[PDB]
């Protein structure tokens, strides 16, 4: 085991063996935006892919390219925390090569002239954090992951709503990454239609028009053909049998010498198979039944040039006659079968006003821009840019790949712009489905839905911006000289910078990091949104969409959402789930040969799950992967059943895989409804860091894997021995094995301490190890916010007791003993943070100084010299938080705008900042600043300068001992007389001025270093224009638990604190330790979550061992019956793979594991694979509790003894975000608003309850005609009546003066200065 | 632009704003309290009434200047708390909650000073605010105006308001913790401490409960003294021995002395308190039945605590015939898919045939574990052995109607039934894993589906709702009770509405308190049984019952004669309170929103079977009797009711045109008889004379197809 688990470790049930370790869980950002950065030769994913598609510049035919070479990012000149403190944005410059080339001008081209820029700075990109997560201006945001529909085609049906007859019109959209839509509809006349990206849908064939083609090719390509020949008289027809496949006969089919089908009796499957086996090839038809068929081509009469018949006109007699007469023996007719194959392009084409290409063509070009006449060339170049143009229309890798699976083509690479076969063969399959033969597509599939990661999007934009600034480079290179100018005057860095910070900053999946978690961050990071840019807007959306398909089995969680309006849309990524090299979503399966279920994992995407069988995970395997029981369930289509052994492709990995981290986090998941699941995780996500958080006593085992994963966490890079301790740095000496040879020092760790979190919460971390320990790489220095020994600890488990108790747990509603408010385990502590900012005005630069007008020296007391609160001082609302003057000309003093702490907020100033652009001045509290940091980054070079001083010495010790021993005098005289001494000449005399160098030259690079990092501390950090200085003061705040604050369990129960008892009146057992929670017992049967009731149980058996060994431990009996004890304990049963024993050393840790689990034993029941009943009531007995878990308790108000034991037992509460104190909220009169005069809205500014019409109308059902009056007039919207309310109140009497509103008054007047007479009666 | 538009006047001006002296905070609950009454913060009260504050301390001579006044509130000293006190004795506030969807979401009550932060709500009106302890919040506002007060104390107070405006009954009915303690209290046990000792009283039989000398629910003979107004008015002493329990005599102490005894004697589940409040209201009125209700809540919430009712994992007791249950359907499921892959059974009729075997098993299951769990009690008494209704916490809690239904314990200890896929289709092997056990992958990740889809179907419900509220209380604002009586003599005859098997609804409830239209007889003549219009209270509805009214002439609304509203008679008395409407209430603003907010939970017959032996009645008919020996049924529109023994319609029929009949006119017809007789999908057209078919009109070959077989008769004319 490692160090920290060795610590203390976590008795965990569960029966199947882990084959796949959970993976690193923030693998999304920060692989993505590795792929982003990503220097390769090939172009392949990655900015190198934006250049080489946008260069190379080419002049506007004046022969002067721009060619582009590589690209570098510069070193970030800011790190990280400095950064956060600095509120800078953390970025690297990024660098690109070009050449301009200028070659024969007015001759055959031939280099005459190319030039190499000296690395032209093209602007800064924002890094990314080891973490995965952006600061964009001292705040950490972070870029959601978006769902979208992947490029590609689709064949819809949207039915139902169509004309309310039935008609399910389908239709095919083409969609590409860049470029315009191509839409094929129906109409209710099943003439197909094409409808340009998003205007009105005209016949397709004018398009076919345009590509070229004319009627009767296209007749050819489409229709299938039926022979007439005409042999010495009377239209005979060449019939191949089976196409007559479901016809009604329309007349007398003889054959041979024998009719076969008599005239009227549809053709039977008898006579088909006699026509057959007779090999009947053409026959004699009267004709009549000719008379009404259709002819394919344009027949024109040879001989005399007259043209006849047209391509798709219906046959008359007369026609027939005029081509029997002209000679010709081949006819060939339409297969118009009204049944399965249908005269579609045929009467698009009737409808279809076009005819000739131009004619095609000028009507595209009346409908992109109707009304200017429209010019031949025009219409051309528009066509060839709109789908041939591979700058303008570009689809993907990814979009060509779908494009030709989704047509069943063999081959995967394609050309960017949309080739003519393309559109045919779309066509070719829309009719085909049209006929029957195809299915439709469901959007909803994930094989449909590709995910967006941040440098996909990132690129986009960057391509942008390049696209923007390659039209700028071109003009100028157009218009301008040539050969003067050199190329960096020539490219502006200032809009793509722009774009980037843009997109980065002000961006819909662009946004604050949920900062008062570890699991809030984890779940943040790995989220899938399906709003923003090409995303769904929520209110249109409809209910399909939000609903869970069967393929999202291992790849979204199902019950991680959102339960607010947009439930659905947010679907929180799976545990073991990647993205595909195409961004598709990817699953882990073990691979199963025939017998054996072998060990080696691929990952399958939604389309090759579809089409195998795979097994469940919890399916019984004994020693060599053979399934126990002969039929197993597995799921194949998206439906599960049973199959036989021997037909099982792939099995699932774990039980762990279909859920989200949160939901994996809740025990007993198996028992809860999905509903109360939901909220449950939803919930859970908003607990508050406490002050010491200790453990679940009833956990899953994910609580290492997230606590460590985030960042929150100190952990080692390099392992070795840790040499120094303080809480505020961890300094460890590296081992010698992985000590690297040059230059490497040891390694130290500064932790951060109490910083004000996003949601004002406090950051701090602590150090868990103690001097002289040894640690190694990858184990847990130092616990973050709300976490222990590496482990989640998000709330606090206390004892409850499930009854009721006066009904003052009636409704959901909780009791909490007085206890735990005494013992201070819920109190949090709050920071917020205040701004004052001094800035440039015309009249006069403002002051911060500390002398104010006509404020008392009470004021002032707590003032420095400068201006600043002193750190620690008490503050209370409305005391003056820092002192300024704003001047005043045409006399800059007797008027303050100093900043005042917010009303009804109160605490203690731990932190100020100062920011001062400018420099002008500096000012005092800079200089502490100052000061403390760079004491700090003294102290660290001298301690590695001393490190490798007392090395070099050691060294010049071991050579002045040879040549002669000295180590009587040597020894005790300082250390610095020994340069100054000499020795025999020879080669040791060589090596001492060697050595002597050496020393300098560290001496030499230390000053260097100083003199960089205090040039780093010195200057100024950028600020807006105008403001001259800025000053941050952070108030700290502890805030206890009090009636009327939120607390909730891990399964979905919540309640408000009802009341606080002191602690003999709460219930007691028969020792008389009192309970802590007394929970309502109603929640349970309507609320089926009975996963509480179970982790009640295990909580109880848990605290009860922990009990026994605290007690067996207090009298100190001896390590032997502490072993045999542990030993008994953590072995409870079988089929558990824990595994764990004595092995470990025999003293010394035994007694730190005792000491952490005297407190209760960790348990960990994995989701599904968990703990039975039986083995809660053996762990039960094993303590020498009730095996029932219910105690009888005596009522500690009265004594008298409940009827009917009770259940009791530790459960693991959580205290979420909800705070009684945000929430109240009461005004009396206040400041009104500035246009109209009604309050104030908001809590910062006291502000008024909303009187909506719906109260309005609740109040006019009762007769309450004055409180209607005063609520209109007098409450909130008329100046004089609520003066002359408040007067009289102020008076001592309750009366109101009536009349009409003023406001009425106004409206008469101003109806009135219309020429509309109105009068106010009187009778 | 300034007049027309939104942003412009009218739209916006004079259509929701945000007012003065109004707070919002958290609410709690408060036991404690007495009905009208509630806990409000202390530094809420003082920020609300700081105005009166100064006001009064200006009074009394406390602060010379109105500085002064604000200075020693900012100080708080202990004057002010006493003036604050003093100044809210009488005071009454109003409370509302966000979505006010019926006039019962804004109340007035008296606050009673507390520490905290949060607002102490009473638990009864809970159900009247729809108001749950999970973090909702309430607002609070002050009435500033005098007649403001007087309109919160006397229209609006919460004990005022004890009747729905949409429905007569009660609303203030005791809800779960209370019910629960109750029907503990009254349940009796076979045996028991104390049993059969015969005590004097009430008195005594606390003194035996809460000294641990008796158990609270042993069968005993107590002596116990009922009033009965039976005279005009006064009240008559009866004193007799009754054989109940101690607890039903713990519980007689607080019943107000109109009521029998009986209403006390039984079990005492939800049903049986909601018509104890209904009998106590329409008897004595509205002020006893507030103190009774507040003693039920007291007495309920305390012997619910002293009872320490639990929720053990082994409560809920898996039936042991369970696995024989399942393994059986298995085997059945597997028959008739082996027999499907034989092909004589298409797909359709395979999973319907699966579905219906596995709705039988779950029924089985079902069925199986509440006989278990109901009546397992099987304890001793002195010598053999007996059982009775068992005392398994969750069986109390879903017999008491405080939580659940039989739905969920089902849910709990049996099979979870099937599910639906998203289109609607029904999945073929069900869900056989329960919650006290532990569902897999699959079931698991089916339920899931199934809350999301519910859940959003209730959010977009709400939507809906919402607007179509909206769109009914506009259209309906303006009408107005404006006169006393129009004097028409117009009304309509209203019935019992018997739809096909039995009475759905009966004629007492659906005509209480509607004045009649003119006086109805006997059915004798001369027979007045009630004067022209009066209001039909309880009495006259009993009245009623007794003799046998079917159908009453009512004054309605719509028919109402008066211009520009309606008539207080035409309307009738419904209301909060019991007598006839009052000139001057704006009725549509209350139907508006009595129809519109409970708007937000709503998602073969080939022989007619009499289920009560009656007499059979034709209505609207005209028969015409061949030769077979039927009455042959002539009419489309021809009805077939059943008078009872004491002339009363019970069932009513819609028999259509050629149905063969059995029974005509008079005769009885016993119970479950097959009187009528037809083809469901067929309609046939009845000759009613014999003789040769001629054809007229009918040529073969233009408008029919001769398809004809042989000398058997069969053939395929067509008159299309
Ligand atoms: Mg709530
Ligand atoms: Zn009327």
């Amino acid at each position: 085991y490692s160090y920290t688990e060795k610590k203390r470790i976590r008795k965990d049930f569960g029966k199947r063996p882990q084959v796949l370790d959970v993976p690193y869980l923030l693998s999304i950002q920060l692989d993505s935006f590795q792929k982003f950065i990503e220097q390769d030769p090939e172009g392949q994913y990655g900015l190198e892919a934006a250049f080489r598609s946008v260069f190379p510049i080419q002049s506007y035919s004046g022969n002067s390219e721009l060619q582009y070479v590589s690209y570098r990012l510069g070193e970030p000149v800011f790190d990280v925390q400095e950064c956060q403190i600095r509120g800078v944005t953390y970025s690297a410059p990024l660098r690109v090569k070009l050449r301009l080339v200028i070659y024969e001008r007015e001759a055959p081209e031939g280099t005459v002239k190319d030039i190499k820029e000296q690395e032209v700075y093209m602007g800064e990109i924002p890094l990314m954090t080891d973490n995965g997560t952006f600061v964009i201006n001292g705040t950490e945001r972070v870029i959601v992951s978006q769902l979208h529909r992947s490029p590609g085609v689709f064949f819809d049906s949207d039915k139902g709503k169509t004309h309310s007859s039935g008609k399910v019109l389908y239709n095919a959209r083409i969609i590409p990454y860049r470029g315009s839509w191509l839409d094929f509809e129906f109409d209710p006349k099943d003439n197909l239609f094409v409808r340009i990206d998003r205007r009105r849908k005209l016949p397709a064939t004018i398009i076919l028009r345009a590509l070229n083609y004319t009627t009767e090719q296209i007749l050819d390509l489409f229709f299938e053909k039926v022979i007439f020949e005409i042999r010495d008289n009377k239209l005979q027809m060449e019939l191949v049998p089976e196409r007559l496949r479901g016809e009604t006969a329309s007349f007398d089919i003889e054959a041979n010498g024998k009719v076969y089908v008599e005239k009227g009796r549809r053709i039977t499957a008898r006579h088909i198979r006699q026509l057959e086996k007779d090999d009947v090839k053409l026959i004699e038809v009267p004709v009549e039944y000719i008379a009404g068929k259709v002819v394919a081509k344009d027949y024109i009469d040879e001989s005399t040039g007259e043209l006849i018949c047209a391509a798709n006109m219906e046959l008359s007699l007369d026609l027939l006659a005029k081509l029997s007469q002209s000679g010709h023996k081949r006819i060939e007719t339409l297969f118009t079968n009204d049944l399965d194959h249908g005269p579609y392009i045929s009467e698009t084409l009737r409808v279809d006003p076009t005819n000739d290409r131009l004619s095609a063509l000028v009507e595209i070009y009346r409908m992109m821009r109707p009304g200017e006449p429209p010019t031949r060339e025009a219409a051309e170049s528009l066509f060839e840019n709109l789908f041939f143009s591979e700058d303008r229309y570009d689809l993907s890798a990814v979009g060509r790949m779908k494009f030709n699976r989704s047509l069943l083509r063999e081959e995967i690479e394609g050309s960017g712009i949309l080739s003519k076969d393309d559109i045919i063969d779309v066509m070719k399959k829309l009719i085909d489905i049209r006929n029957g033969k195809g299915e439709v597509d469901d959007i909803d599939h994930l094989g449909n839905r590709r995910i967006r990661s941040v440098g996909e999007m990132a690129e986009n934009q960057f391509r942008v911006g390049l696209v923007r600034v390659e039209r700028a480079v071109k003009e100028r290179l157009s218009l301008g000289d040539l050969d003067t100018l050199m190329p960096q005057d020539m490219i502006n860095a200032k809009p793509i910078s722009a774009a980037v910070k843009e997109f980065f900053g002000s961006s819909q999946l662009s946004q604050f990091m949920d900062q008062n978690n570890p699991l809030s961050e984890i779940t943040h990071k790995r989220r899938i949104s399906a709003l923003g840019p090409g995303g769904l807007t929520r209110e249109r959306a409809g209910f399909e969409v939000r609903d869970v398909h069967p393929t999202h089995y291992g790849r979204v969680c199902p019950i991680e959402t959102p339960e607010g309006p947009n439930i659905g849309l947010i679907n929180s990524l799976s545990v073991y789930a990647q993205t595909n090299e195409y961004g598709f979503l990817e699953t882990p399966y073990r691979k199963v040969t025939d017998g054996v279920v072998t060990d080696e994992i691929h990952y399958l995407s939604a389309i090759e799950e579809g089409n195998y069988v795979i097994a469940q995970a919890n399916s019984n395997l004994d020693e060599e992967g053979h399934f126990v029981e002969d039929l197993v369930t597995c799921r194949s289509k998206g439906e599960s059943s049973l199959f036989s052994r021997d037909q099982v492709d792939y099995m699932d990995v774990s039980t762990q895989q279909v859920v989200s981290v949160g939901a994996s986090l809740i025990p007993f998941l198996e028992h809860d409804d999905a509903n109360r699941a939901l909220m449950g995780a939803n919930m859970q996500r908003q607990a508050v860091p406490t002050l010491r958080a200790d453990k679940p006593l009833v956990g899953t085992g994910m609580e290492r894997a997230v606590a460590v994963d985030s960042g929150v966490t100190a952990v080692a890079k390099r392992g070795g021995v840790v040499q120094y301790v303080d809480a505020s740095r961890i300094v460890i000496k590296v081992n010698e094995d992985e000590m690297y040879p040059g230059e490497a020092g040891i390694d130290i760790y500064n932790l951060t301490k109490y910083t004000r979190s996003n949601q004002n919460t406090c950051i701090n971390q602590m150090p868990c190890v103690s001097l002289g320990e040894p640690v190694e790489r990858g184990d847990v220095l130092a616990d973050g916010p709300s976490t222990d020994l590496g482990e989640l600890a998000l709330g606090q488990n206390m004892r409850v007791a499930f009854m009721p108790w006066n009904g003052y747990n009636f409704e959901d509603s909780i009791l909490v003993s007085e206890r735990v408010v005494q013992e201070d385990r819920f109190t949090t502590i709050h920071i917020q943070e205040l701004a004052c900012v001094s800035r440039d005005t015309k009249l006069g630069p403002e002051e911060i100084t500390a002398d104010i007008p006509n404020v008392g020296e009470a004021a002032l007391s707590k003032l420095d010299e400068s201006g600043i609160v002193y750190i620690g001082a008490e503050v209370t609302g409305g005391d003056i938080l820092v002192g300024k003057v704003t001047p005043k000309g045409e006399a800059s003093d007797v008027k303050d705008s100093s900043l005042r702490v917010p009303n009804g907020v109160s605490g203690t100033v731990i932190d100020v900042q100062v920011f001062t652009r400018d420099g002008v001045e500096k000012d005092k509290r800079a200089l502490e600043i100052e000061e403390m940091q760079l004491k700090q980054a003294k102290k660290d070079l001298s301690e590695e300068l001393q490190i490798l001083e007392a090395g070099l010495f050691s060294r010049i010790r071991a050579v002045l001992v040879a040549g002669g021993v000295e180590a009587e005098k040597l020894d005790k005289l300082p250390r610095d007389r020994w340069l100054e001494l000499g020795l025999t000449d020879e080669e040791k005399q060589n090596q001492l001025e060697q050595l002597a160098e050496q020393y300098d030259e560290l001496k030499h690079e230390f000053e260097k270093k100083l003199e960089a990092k205090r040039r780093k501390i010195t200057q100024g950090d950028d600020l807006a224009p105008g403001v001259l200085k800025i000053v941050k003061v952070y108030l700290a705040v502890k805030r206890r638990i009090q009636p009327g604050d939120k607390m909730a369990g891990r399964h979905g129960n919540k309640g408000v604190i009802s009341k606080i008892n002191p602690i003999e009146d709460m219930p007691y057992d028969e020792n008389g330790t009192p309970v802590d929670i007394v929970l309502n017992p109603l929640g349970v049967p309507s609320r089926m979550n009975i996963g509480q009731i179970l982790e009640t149980h295990l909580g109880m058996a848990a605290k009860g061992i922990g009990d026994k060994i605290n007690a067996m431990l207090k009298q100190q009996q001896e390590v032997a019956k502490l072993r045999e004890f542990i030993q008994r304990a953590y072995d409870l049963g079988a089929d558990v793979r824990q595994k764990v024993d004595l092995s470990t050393f025999s003293d010394e840790e035994v007694m730190r594991l005792a000491e952490n689990l005297r407190k209760g034993m960790p348990i960990a029941t994995p989701v599904f694979d968990g703990a039975k009943e039986a083995e809660i009531k053996e762990l039960l007995k094993l303590g020498d509790l009730p095996t029932s878990g219910q105690i009888r308790l005596y009522d500690g108000r009265t004594g008298e003894q409940f009827e009917r034991p009770v259940t009791v037992g530790y459960m693991y509460m959580l205290k979420l975000n909800h705070l009684v104190d945000d929430k109240m909220h009461a005004r009396s009169t206040g400041s009104y608003s500035l246009v109209t005069q009604q309050p104030l809205g908001g809590k910062a500014q006291f502000g008024g309850q909303r009187f909506g019409e719906m109260e309005v109308w609740a109040l006019e059902a009762y007769g309450a005609a004055y409180t209607l009056q005063e609520m209109l007039t007098v409450k909130s919207d008329d100046v004089n009546g609520r003066t002359k309310m408040y007067k009289n109140i102020v008076d001592g009497n309750h009366q109101m003066e009536p009349g009409m509103p003023e406001s009425f008054n106004v409206l008469l007047k101003e109806i009135r200065s219309l020429g509309i007479n109105i009068e106010l009666e009187d009778e | 632009d300034m007049i027309k538009g939104k942003q412009g006047r009218f739209r916006q001006n004079l259509l929701g704003k945000r007012v003065d002296y109004s707070g919002r905070s958290v609410i709690t609950v408060g036991p404690y309290l007495r009905l009208h009454q509630c806990g409000l913060p202390k530094k809420m009260a003082l920020e609300l009434f700081k105005p009166f504050i100064y006001g009064k301390l200006e009074l009394r001579g406390l602060a010379t200047t109105i500085k002064a006044a604000k200075k020693m509130v900012e100080r708080e000293e202990a004057v002010v708390w006493d003036i604050l006190d003093e100044v809210i004795r009488e005071h009454p506030v109003l409370l509302n909650r966000a979505p006010t969807l019926h006039r019962l979401g804004i109340q007035a009550f008296e606050p009673v000073l507390i520490e905290g932060k949060a607002i102490q709500l009473h638990p009864l009106v809970c159900a009247a605010y729809n108001a749950d302890f999970d973090g909702d919040q309430m607002a609070v506002h002050v009435p500033l105006t005098l007649e403001a007060q007087l309109e919160a104390r006397a229209l609006m107070m919460s004990t005022n308001n004890i009747l729905s405006p949409a429905n007569g009954e009660p609303i203030i009915v005791p809800s779960q913790d209370v019910v629960l303690g109750l029907y503990y209290m009254t349940r009796d046990c076979v045996n028991a401490k104390g049993e059969g000792m015969v005590l004097t009283g009430p008195k005594e039989a606390e003194r035996l409960y809460r000294s641990g000398l008796a158990s609270l629910h042993a069968r005993v003979k107590v002596r116990i003294t009922e009033y009965e107004k039976d005279a005009n008015g006064e009240l008559v002493a009866k004193t007799s021995l009754k054989d109940t329990t101690v607890g039903r005599a713990i519980l007689w102490m607080i019943v107000p002395k109109g009521l029998p005894y009986s209403i006390v004697n039984q079990a005492l589940g939800k049903k049986a308190i909601s018509k104890m409040l209904n009998t106590c209201y329409r008897i004595l009125g509205l002020k006893p039945t507030v103190i009774f209700a507040d003693q039920i809540m007291y007495t309920g919430f305390a012997y619910a605590a002293r009872s320490g009712a639990s929720v053990g994992i082994d409560d809920m007791v898996i039936p042991e015939k369970k696995h024989e249950i399942i393994s059986e359907a298995e085997a059945e499921v597997a028959e008739i898919q082996e027999q499907f892959q034989s092909g004589l059974v298409t797909a359709g009729e395979r999973y319907n045939k699966v579905i219906d075997i596995w709705a039988a098993a779950n029924d089985r299951v079902s069925k199986a574990m509440m006989d278990n769990l109901q009546t397992e009690t099987v304890i001793n008494r002195d010598g053999q052995e007996e059982k009775q209704v068992s005392f398994n916490s969750i069986y109390m809690m879903a017999d008491s109607g405080a939580r659940g239904s039989a739905a969920q314990i089902r849910q709990l200890a049996g099979m979870r039934g099937l599910m639906a896929k998203p289109d609607g289709s029904i999945i073929e092997t069900p869900i056989t894993a329960n919650f006290r056990e532990g569902l897999n992958v699959l079931q698991y990740f089916i339920s899931t589906h199934g809350a999301r889809k519910g859940l959003a179907d209730t959010a977009l419900k709400t939507a809906n709702s919402g607007y179509l509220t909206r769109r009914l209380v506009d259209v309906a604002q303006d009408l107005v009770v404006t006169e006393d009586d129009c004097g028409t003599h117009e009304g309509i005859m209203m019935t019992p509405v018997i739809e096909g098997g039995d009475v759905k609804e009966p004629l007492r409830d659906r005509v209480l308190g509607r004045v009649t239209a003119e006086d109805v007889l006997k059915p004798g003549t001369a027979d007045i049984l009630v004067p022209r219009n009066t209001l039909l209270h309880e009495q006259w509805c009993d009245l009623l019952e007794e003799n046998s009214v079917d159908a009453v002439k009512v004054r309605s609304v719509v028919s109402c004669d008066t211009d520009f509203g309606v008539c207080a008679h035409c309307y009738g008395r419904d209301l909060a309170r019991g007598h006839i409407i009052n000139k001057g209430e704006a009725i549509g603003v209350i139907a508006a929103q009595s129809i519109g907010e409970p708007g937000t939970q709503l998602t073969a017959e080939s022989s007619i079977q009499v289920k009560n032996k009656g007499s059979i009645k034709l209505s609207n008919v005209k028969s015409v009797v061949n030769s077979s020996g039927k009455l042959v049924i002539t009419s489309r529109n021809t009805e077939l009711k059943l008078i009872d023994e004491f002339g009363r319609t019970k069932e009513s029929y819609k028999v259509p045109y050629g149905a063969v009949l059995a029974k005509g006119d008079g005769e009885q017809v016993a119970g479950g008889e097959t009187v009528a007789n037809w083809d469901p999908h067929t309609m046939p057209v009845i000759t009613e004379v014999s003789g040769f078919v001629r054809f007229t009109d009918m040529i073969d070959g233009q408008t029919i197809t001769r398809q004809t077989d042989e000398l058997t008769g069969l053939s395929s004319l067509v008159v299309l």
